[PDB]
RNA sequence: UAUUGACGACCCCGAUUGG
């Protein structure tokens, strides 16, 4: 197996409802509503998990080599940010969101002819 | 060569970043965006946080500090395999086997997978 | 009577400029217009308690003593943003 | 008619409000 496949992103013209785009609920009060409140969640790995600290890496022959990242009291640091990233593009797809990162792409791309 | 069409004239605009106020979708509204064009932008409605390790020991340094083990080649994606990153519906239906290179990025009515 | 008194910022330091910003209480994000870069004195500068006062009769006022006890405890702000951080 | 061989890293902040 190819060890990356796609999600298919299907075209949402004509979705309604909250699956569709609309004005934001805002932050002003909560409303009757709709919910709000503290979710606790447990993360537990099933491979190993890499989190390499940049900030400490280290060359030889331009080889690099990162360490675990540490937090103050020891233990691994898993950086929140990759935990939102991971859940948002997983959030995106069940959801069939908008894709939020789109970069250049606005050129053709080149190949060879056989 | 060059394929004749580039790949955000592809994608829908209903799947395209989002643009205004109005459209944004709803991973936009739960995590909040940012318009990479001009004004507009919305703070998400989600924090995480409070991130802890439950365990102690649960770094695996393979047995000294002086090991690092050696992982893969970690190479760069390359959109130009078509036959990958293309879709030959906006649906995402992968491109069909045997035709050659240039029925790739070819009509308007391709898609990205 | 109160002089005016020169500010003395510390060995090394200088003015401080503070950034200000408004966040749209819908949005939570930086609402237009409603940004501002306020200038500060930093913390620790010192100047000359500047006054002189006359007695057209004996001792101290004792509502004045109670000024002098006020700032003594550092109860008295001065200046702008009193609200807000500062003074 | 389809052969010729094997290498190589990349991104370094982006968009906006400035009273």
């Amino acid at each position: 197996h190819n060890p990356y496949n796609f999600v298919p992103a299907l075209p949402r013209d004509g979705i309604t409802g909250d699956l569709g785009d609309c004005a934001p609920a805002g932050h002003s009060y909560y409303h009757g509503d709709k919910y709000s409140g503290r979710i606790a969640v447990k993360l537990t790995t099933v491979t190993p998990l890499l989190i390499p600290d940049a900030s400490k890496e280290e060359i030889n022959n331009n080889h690099k080599t990162y360490p675990v990242r540490i937090g103050k009291d020891g233990k691994p640091y898993l950086p929140p940010t990759s935990i939102k990233g991971m859940l948002r593009s997983a959030y995106e797809a069940v959801t069939n969101s908008r894709l939020a990162v789109f970069e250049d792409h606005d050129s053709r791309l080149a190949y060879r002819m056989p | 060569g060059l394929y004749e069409i580039a790949p955000v004239d592809l994608l829908d605009e209903t799947l395209k970043p989002a643009t205004d106020k109005k459209q944004l979708s709803p991973a936009d509204r739960v995590f909040g965006w940012v318009n990479q064009r001009g004004n507009g932008c919305y703070k998400g409605q989600l924090r995480i946080h409070s991130v802890t390790c439950q365990h102690d020991d649960a770094i695996d340094d393979f047995g000294n500090q002086n090991f690092s083990v050696p992982l893969a080649i970690l190479g760069q994606p390359k959109p130009e395999q078509a036959r990958f990153y293309c879709a030959d519906d906006r649906k995402g239906i992968p491109l069909e086997d045997g035709y050659d290179r240039d029925d790739g990025y070819s009509d308007s009515e391709q898609g990205l997978r | 009577i109160v002089d005016d008194a020169v500010i003395h910022i510390p060995n090394n330091a200088d003015v401080e400029i503070r950034e200000g910003v408004g966040i749209d209480r819908h949005f939570g994000t930086a609402a237009n217009g409603f940004k501002y870069s306020r200038a500060v004195i930093p913390k620790g500068s010192k100047f000359k308690l500047p006054l002189t006062f006359d007695s057209q009769d004996d001792g101290l006022p004792n509502a004045l003593i109670q000024l002098l006890c006020a700032l003594e405890a550092g109860d008295i702000r001065l200046g702008a943003a009193k609200t807000r951080g500062l003074g």
